[PDB]
């Protein structure tokens, strides 16, 4: 019996291994949390990067020309020269 | 009837109003059928991570283009009256 005994105090002996196994779970779990993070971070950050990065990381879709009719600065609106 | 009155009643025909329940009729259901065919509830909304996502990565582009569109109505309704419709020349 005392062979029942060891099983039944050995079936625990992996405890650290399984509690990171959980924790792990918990963090995979996490994990699809990203793809809304990180994008509301440029969303933010966006304006902080230089015009040629924000042309990179929109692939190209924003540039200076879509730059508003009435930029933040006036006197580069339509261009770093204005308009004409 | 009796209109401002103690008497005051609802009118026939806003008692045969209230007589159509419309039991049974569903005349807008075409619209649901047909925006389950997209999959946002498969795709997006049914998890709580991309449910976020929606509404974050949707915001970013909405945000983008409906700012493009109503730029592009400006500088139609205003056309001729912008700075930029109108180079200046110089005085000789
Ligand atoms: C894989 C598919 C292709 C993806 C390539 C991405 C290219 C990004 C790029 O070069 O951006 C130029 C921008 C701006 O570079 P630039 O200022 O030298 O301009 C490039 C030249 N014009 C203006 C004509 C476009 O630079 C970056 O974003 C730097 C990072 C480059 C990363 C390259 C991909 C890895
Ligand atoms: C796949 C391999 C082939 C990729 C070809 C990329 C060509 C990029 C190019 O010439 O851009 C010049 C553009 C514009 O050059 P520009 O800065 O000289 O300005 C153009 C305006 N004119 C001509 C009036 C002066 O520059 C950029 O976009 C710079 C950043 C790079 C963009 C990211 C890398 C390319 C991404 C390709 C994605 C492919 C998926 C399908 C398309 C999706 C988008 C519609
Ligand atoms: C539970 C709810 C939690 C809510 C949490 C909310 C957090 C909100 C965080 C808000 C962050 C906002 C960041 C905005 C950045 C600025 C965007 C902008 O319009 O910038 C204006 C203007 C634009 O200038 P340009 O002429 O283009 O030339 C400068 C170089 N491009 O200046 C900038 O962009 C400068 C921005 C500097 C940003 C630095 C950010 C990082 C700082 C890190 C260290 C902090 C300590």
């Amino acid at each position: 019996t005392l062979a029942v005994y060891h099983r039944l105090w050995g079936m625990t002996e992996q405890f650290a291994a399984r509690k990171k196994w959980g924790w792990r779970q918990v963090y995979h779990r996490m994990l699809p949390f990203q793809i809304a993070l990180y994008p509301s971070l440029m969303w933010y950050l966006f304006g902080w990067f230089d015009d040629p990065y924000k042309e990179a990381m929109t692939l190209g879709i924003w540039n200076v020309s879509k730059r508003s009719l009435y930029f933040w600065d006036p006197l580069r609106s339509g261009g770093d020269k204005g308009w004409y | 009837s009796g209109f401002g009155t103690s008497y005051a009643h609802d009118p026939k025909w806003i008692e045969d109003w209230m007589a159509r329940k419309r039991v049974g009729v569903d005349r807008m259901d075409w619209f649901f059928r047909a925006f389950n065919r997209l999959r946002l509830y498969e795709l997006f909304f049914k998890s709580t991570p991309r449910f976020y996502a929606f509404m974050v990565i949707g915001g970013l582009l909405g945000s983008y283009y409906w700012s493009r569109f109503w730029e592009q109505y400006w500088i139609r309704v205003n056309k001729g009256r912008l700075y930029k419709d109108v180079p200046y020349v110089y005085p000789p």
